[PDB]
C-alpha cells in the first residue's frame, strides 16, 4: 500500500532538502514507542525472555533490544 | 530560434496521397516530439496526434489512425506528416509542435492548409456592378466588384492599382462546384462617381489573369 | 471522457473593462492543467496561461486567471483590441487531449446599422447565361444580422450566397455581402428583386430595391 | 553559473603538469580552479535538463462508487453473474447472501450475488520515462578577472567581457568549446549520459507538481494503475471495498483520496519543476576541463600609482577564503592593482595566495569598482592593498588551521567517497596507478557488496553494523577483520552521514 | 579512397544492439563523395587512439549525392568510450558505456 514501502531513501546523488527528510527520524522509533507504551505489561515479560537462556550475559540483551523492537508493527 | 515552418498550401483531389512536411529550427530534431494538430473547416482544433521522435514512434489519435502517418528525417530536422487515400472532408489546416511533454509546447508550427477537391484552374469571373438608385445612400454611391468561379486560391482584389483601400471590403470566398467566388465593393463618395475612375483590379496569379473592370453608369 | 465548453462563446465588451470567462471540466479534479490560447480566424493559436496562474514568453501581464477542479476562468481586467481572438483552452490529466467549445472577444462599441447596396447582374454575367444578384451590407455592428431575398415580393432563398467578414480592424464592425444567383432567363421572367436586411439596430429590415424595368 | 556565494563551494589546487583535468561538478556545489597561467576559474550545474519524456503509465489514487449492482440468486444455483461483467467499466465481484424463507429464497444458510459497481476516476497520478539523449545539462562556467558586485553576480555582463558562458551538454554533443576571450579558450568534454542513471529511475506527477521515483519501485507501488492509451486498468478493486450481503443490498465503498498516501510514499523524493523543459536541483556529471588555450595576458602592466577605497567591506566566504571589493579613484588605469596577503606588516613577503589572480583596473575611470578574492593563511594575517604610503591595510584572523583543516579534508573526503559510487574518485584527477586502481578495487566493491544488500534504509543498515560490530568481538587470530571487513565504514558511515 | 573532407549528421541516434556492438546511422551532408567516411571508437576525447572495432569494415560513402544516409556499426571496448565520427573540426561525436 502506500502507507508503506516508501520512496525513502533515493540515496542517488541528493544533497538537498527532500520531501521528508527531518520526519524519517520519526518513523519507526516513536511509532514503536507509542506501541510498547501502549502494550507495557507486555514490555515486563519481553526482556525477561532475555534474561532466560544461554547464560552469555552481553549478548542476553541482543535478544531483548532486538526482539522488543520485533513486536511493534510485526 | 526556435521557429516551425511546414510545407506551405497544398492542392490535393480526393483519393490521392500527400507527405506534410514540417521543418523545425532553433533545436536538435530528435529532442522534441511533434504534436500534430487538424484544424476543422468549422474551426474546431482537433488533435492528430504527437510522433516519439527518438525512436520514430508516431502515437495517433484514434480518429486519426490508419490513414494518417508521422515520418521523420532527423538530419535536416523536418517532420513529415504522411496521408493516404485523400478525402474531401479533409480540406483544412493542420500543424506541428515542439514537444513540451505534458504542459505541450511552446512554439506553434507555421501551418498547412490542405484543400482536397476536384475542380479545373479557371481565371475568375469579374464583373464591374453598376450601383442603381436606391444604391445610393448619404452622399455616397457604393461601387462592387463580383470575383466568380476562380481556382485556386488567392486573389489579390484592388481598386485602381489599390489607389483607393477607404471603403473597400474584400469578402472571402466559398465552395461552388470547387470554385471560388467573393465580392468586393468599393465605398467612395457619391461626387467622385463616375466623375473619377474606379476600377477593381483582380490578379490571380494562380490562374495567371489580373482583370481590370470599372464600373460605369446606367 | 472529458467535455469542455467555454462561455461565454461571444462577448461584446470595450477595452479595459474586466472580462471573466466562465467555464468548467466534466472529468473533475484536473488539479490545475488548465490553459487557455488566443487564435484569431485563420492562424494558429498562442499559448496564454499555463499552470493556471502563469504566463508564457511573449504573451503580456494583462493575461491571469484562476480554477482547480472542474471550474477554470481566464481574467483579463485590461482587454484591448489586440487581445481580439477567439479564446481557447485545453486540459490534461486524462487523455486523449481535447479543447472547449471556443469564445470570442468582441470589442464593444456603439450598435451600427448596414449600409446595404444591391447591384443588378452585370451585362457580361446576363451575356455568360446566369445572373448572380449581390447585396453587400457594409459597417454593422452587432454580427447579429439577416437577409431575405424578395423577388416580386416573394422571398427566394435559392441561390443564395452569403459572404460576411469578421470583426473590421478598422472601425470594428461586421460586412457582410449576400449573393443570389441566376440563370438569364429565370433573371428575365422576375422583374423586383431587392434585399431586406433586418439587424438589432433598425426595427424595421433595410430594403433596397431595384426592378429590370426601372432603369 | 559562478561560485558567488553559493550553497556549497569547493577548490581545486593546480599542479600543472596538464592542460586538461576530468572533474565532476554539481547543481549547488561550485568547482573552483587555480592553477598557473591559468586565471581563476568556476564551474557548477545551473540545472539537469531533459528535452522529450515519454509516457510510461499512469496511476489513478482517487476514485469514486457509481451505479452499485448487485444480482441476487438463489442458493446451490453455483455462480452469479451480472451483464455489468461485460464492460470493463463495471468492477464486478462475486459473493453470497445468506437466505431465509423470508428474503427472496426457499432454501437456508448459503446464497449467490454478483456485484458490479461501475469505476470512476477522481484522480490519478502520471508517470513518465526518461530517455538518455533527451537529458540536457546547463553548466555555468566563469573565469574571475576584473569584477564588481554586479557584473559578477551577472551573467550577460560577464559575457560582454567573455568572462562567463553557458552552454548545453547532450550525448548528441558531448563535447563543447567555448571562449573566454582575452584569456583564451577552454575545452570542456563531458559525460551527459553516463552523468545520471537514465533508466534507473522515472518522473511521476503527484497532483500539480511531479517528482522522481525509482522504476522498479514505480510498478511495485500497489495501487490502480493506467495503461499509456486510454481505457482498461488493473486492480482498481484496491481503492474500493464490499460489505455484508443482506437480501440485494450491498454498499461498495471507495477510498478516498490517496495523494496524501502518496506524498507519504514520497520520502527521499526530490522535488522538482518544470515549464518547457524540467529542471533538476542537485546534478551529476563528469566534465574534462582543458585549459590549454587559457592563458594570461597583462601580466605586462605594472603596479597602480593610486589611491584604493573599499566599496564593501571584507568578510569570511564560509569556505576559508576572504574576498574584497575595491573601488579605485586613481586614474592612472588600466593597471595591475597592487595587492597581497601578509603575515606581519613589517614582513612584506606575501603569505596568502590570490583566489583571483592578476588583479586589474578595467578602465582609467575614476572610482571603478573592483571586487578581487584571496586566500589568507591560518592565523593572524593582513589585507594589505598597494605599495607605499598609498596602502590601506586590513586585520584578518581565520581559525581554521591545517590540523581540523585535515580532518575537512579527511572526513568530508569519505562523504566525497560516499553518495558519489564510484565516480568519487574523480577528485582523483589527472589520474592514473593509485586514483586508477583506487576507483577499479571500488569499481566491483561498488558493483558488489553495498549494492547487493543496498537498499536499506537509514537504521536498518546502521542497527545491524553495531551487531556486526560485535562480530569483530567474537573471532579468531588472522579470522578478525574478516567479519569485521564491511562493518567499519561504507556501513555505519552513511549512518551517521545522514542522521537526520 | 581517403577521408571525406565534409560534416555529417545522424540518420538515426545511436544504440546498443544487445549482442556487445552498438550501430549508428549516418547521413553525410558533403559533396566529395564517394569517400572512405572517417570514424572510430575511442577511450577518450583527448586520446586518438583507437580502440573499439568497427564492425562493418570500411566505411564508404555510395555516391557524390549530398545527405546520403549510412548505416556503420562498430563494436566498441567495455567501459566508458566515446563514439567519433570523423577528423578534425568536422568531428561529431558521442559518449557510449557497455557494462559487459
Amino acid at each position: 500500500s502506500v502507507s508503506v514501502q516508501t520512496h525513502g531513501e533515493s540515496s542517488l546523488v541528493n544533497k538537498t532538502e527532500t520531501w521528508l527528510d527531518s520526519t524519517k527520524a520519526t518513523r519507526y522509533l516513536m511509532k514503536t514507542e507509542n506501541w510498547i507504551i501502549r502494550n507495557p505489561g507486555y514490555a515486563f515479560l519481553a526482556a525477561v525472555l532475555g534474561w532466560m537462556l544461554g547464560s552469555n550475559n552481553g549478548q542476553r540483551v541482543v535478544f531483548t533490544i532486538l526482539l522488543l523492537l520485533v513486536a511493534p508493527a510485526y | 530560434q526556435v521557429q516551425l515552418m511546414e510545407s506551405g498550401p497544398e492542392l490535393k483531389k480526393p483519393g490521392e496521397t500527400v507527405k506534410i512536411s514540417c521543418t523545425t529550427s532553433g533545436y536538435t530534431f530528435t529532442d522534441y516530439a511533434m504534436h500534430w494538430v487538424k484544424q476543422a473547416p468549422g474551426k474546431g482544433l482537433e488533435w492528430m496526434g504527437w510522433i516519439n521522435t527518438a525512436t520514430g514512434e508516431p502515437t495517433y489519435a484514434y480518429d486519426f489512425k490508419e490513414r494518417f502517418g508521422f515520418s521523420l528525417e532527423t538530419s535536416a530536422s523536418t517532420a513529415f506528416l504522411q496521408i493516404s487515400n485523400l478525402k474531401i472532408e479533409d480540406t483544412a489546416t493542420y500543424f506541428c509542435a515542439s514537444d513540451g511533454r505534458y504542459w505541450y509546447f511552446g512554439v506553434w508550427g507555421a501551418g498547412t492548409s490542405v484543400t482536397v477537391s476536384s475542380p479545373k484552374t479557371t481565371p475568375p469571373s469579374v464583373y464591374p456592378l453598376a450601383p442603381v438608385c436606391g444604391d445610393t445612400t448619404g452622399s455616397m454611391v457604393t461601387l462592387g466588384c463580383l470575383v466568380k468561379g476562380y481556382f485556386p486560391e488567392p486573389v489579390t482584389v484592388t481598386w485602381n492599382s489599390g489607389s483607393l483601400s477607404s471603403g473597400v471590403h474584400t469578402f472571402p470566398a466559398v465552395l461552388q462546384s470547387d470554385l471560388y467566388t467573393l465580392s468586393s465593393s468599393v465605398t467612395v463618395p457619391s461626387s467622385t462617381w463616375p466623375s473619377e475612375t474606379v476600377t477593381c483590379n483582380v490578379a490571380h496569379p494562380a490562374s495567371s489573369t489580373k482583370v481590370d473592370k470599372k464600373i460605369v453608369p446606367r | 471522457d472529458i467535455v469542455l465548453t467555454q462561455s461565454p462563446a461571444s462577448l461584446a465588451v470595450s477595452l479595459g473593462q474586466r472580462a471573466t470567462i466562465s467555464c468548467r471540466a466534466s472529468q473533475s479534479v484536473s488539479t490545475s492543467y488548465m490553459h487557455w490560447y488566443q487564435q484569431k480566424p485563420g492562424q494558429p493559436p498562442r499559448l496564454l496561461i499555463y499552470l493556471v496562474s502563469n504566463l508564457e514568453s511573449g504573451v503580456p501581464s494583462r493575461f491571469s486567471g484562476s480554477g482547480s477542479g472542474t471550474d477554470f476562468t481566464l481574467n483579463i481586467h485590461p482587454v484591448e483590441a489586440e487581445d481580439e481572438a477567439t479564446y481557447y483552452c485545453q486540459h490534461i490529466r486524462e487523455l486523449t487531449r481535447s479543447e472547449a467549445g471556443p469564445s470570442w472577444l468582441e470589442i464593444k462599441r456603439a450598435d451600427a446599422a448596414p449600409t446595404v447596396s444591391i447591384f443588378p447582374p452585370s451585362s457580361e454575367q446576363l451575356t455568360s447565361g446566369g445572373a448572380s444578384v449581390v447585396c453587400f451590407l457594409n459597417n454593422f455592428y452587432p454580427k447579429d444580422i439577416n437577409v431575405k431575398w424578395k423577388i416580386d415580393g416573394s422571398e427566394r432563398q435559392n441561390g443564395v450566397l452569403n459572404s460576411w467578414t469578421d470583426q473590421d480592424s478598422k472601425d470594428s464592425t461586421y460586412s457582410m455581402s449576400s449573393t443570389l444567383t441566376l440563370t438569364k432567363d429565370e433573371y428575365e421572367r422576375h422583374n423586383s428583386y431587392t434585399c431586406e436586411a433586418t439587424h438589432k439596430t433598425s426595427t424595421s429590415p433595410i430594403v433596397k430595391s431595384f426592378n429590370r424595368n426601372e432603369c | 553559473f559562478n561560485c558567488l556565494g553559493m550553497g556549497n563551494r569547493d577548490f581545486i589546487e593546480g599542479a600543472s603538469g596538464a592542460t586538461w583535468v576530468d572533474l565532476v561538478l554539481e547543481g549547488d556545489s561550485c568547482l573552483t580552479i587555480m592553477a598557473n597561467d591559468k586565471p581563476t576559474l568556476d564551474v557548477r550545474m545551473i540545472n539537469i535538463e531533459a528535452s522529450q519524456l515519454a509516457e510510461v503509465r499512469s496511476y489513478c489514487y482517487h476514485a469514486s462508487v457509481t451505479d452499485i449492482s448487485t444480482v441476487a440468486r438463489c442458493p446451490m444455483t453455483g455462480e452469479a453473474h451480472n451483464e455489468k461483467r461485460a464492460d470493463s467499466s463495471y468492477v464486478c465481484k462475486q459473493g453470497f447472501t445468506d437466505r431465509g424463507w423470508g428474503n427472496g429464497c426457499g432454501l437456508f444458510g448459503k446464497g449467490s450475488i454478483d456485484t458490479c459497481a461501475k469505476f470512476s476516476c477522481t484522480s490519478k497520478a502520471i508517470g513518465r520515462t526518461i530517455q538518455p539523449e533527451n537529458i540536457k545539462y546547463e553548466v555555468g562556467i566563469f573565469v574571475h578577472g576584473t569584477t564588481t558586485s554586479e557584473n559578477h553576480g551577472n551573467y550577460s555582463a560577464q559575457v560582454g567581457a567573455s568572462q562567463a558562458a553557458k552552454f548545453t551538454v547532450t550525448p548528441n554533443a558531448p563535447s563543447i568549446t567555448l571562449k573566454l576571450g582575452d584569456y583564451g579558450e577552454v575545452t570542456l568534454d563531458c559525460e551527459p549520459r553516463s552523468g545520471l542513471n537514465t533508466e534507473a529511475f522515472y518522473v511521476m506527477t503527484v497532483g500539480s507538481k511531479s517528482f522522481l521515483v525509482h522504476r522498479e519501485w514505480f510498478h511495485d507501488l500497489a495501487l490502480p494503475w493506467t495503461p499509456p492509451s486510454s481505457t482498461a486498468w488493473r486492480n482498481r478493486e484496491l481503492l474500493m471495498e464490499f460489505e455484508e450481503a443482506h437480501a440485494t443490498k450491498q454498499s461498495v465503498v471507495a477510498l478516498g483520496s490517496q495523494e496524501g498516501g502518496l506524498h507519504q510514499a514520497l520520502a527521499g523524493a526530490i522535488v522538482v519543476e518544470y515549464s518547457s523543459s524540467v529542471k533538476l536541483t542537485s546534478g551529476h556529471l563528469k566534465c574534462r576541463l582543458k585549459m590549454d588555450k587559457l592563458a594570461l595576458k597583462g601580466t605586462t602592466y605594472g603596479m597602480c600609482t593610486g589611491k584604493f577605497s573599499f566599496a564593501k567591506n571584507p568578510a569570511d566566504t564560509g569556505h576559508g577564503t576572504v574576498v574584497i571589493e575595491l573601488s579605485y579613484s586613481g586614474s592612472d588605469g588600466p593597471c595591475k592593482i597592487p595587492i597581497v596577503s601578509v603575515a606581519s606588516l613589517n614582513d612584506m613577503t606575501p603569505v596568502g595566495r590570490l583566489v583571483t589572480v592578476n588583479p586589474f583596473v578595467a578602465t582609467s575611470s575614476a572610482n571603478s569598482k573592483v571586487l578581487v578574492e584571496m586566500e589568507p593563511p591560518f592565523g593572524d594575517s593582513y589585507i594589505v592593498v598597494g605599495r607605499g604610503d598609498k596602502q590601506i591595510n586590513h586585520h584578518w584572523h581565520k581559525a581554521g588551521s591545517t590540523l581540523g583543516k585535515a580532518f575537512l579534508t579527511t572526513l568530508k573526503g569519505a562523504q566525497r567517497l560516499a553518495a558519489l559510487g564510484d565516480t568519487a574518485w574523480d577528485f582523483g584527477s589527472i589520474g592514473g596507478v593509485f586514483n586508477s586502481i583506487g576507483k577499479a578495487v571500488h569499481q566491483v566493491f561498488g558493483g558488489a557488496f553495498r549494492t547487493l544488500f543496498g537498499g536499506m534504509s537509514w537504521i536498518t543498515q546502521g542497527l545491524m553494523g553495531a551487531l556486526l560490530l560485535w562480530m569483530g568481538v567474537n573471532a579468531r587470530d588472522r579470522s578478525i577483520a574478516l567479519a569485521f571487513l564491511a562493518t567499519g565504514g561504507v556501513l555505519l558511515f552513511l549512518a551517521t552521514n545522514v542522521h537526520a
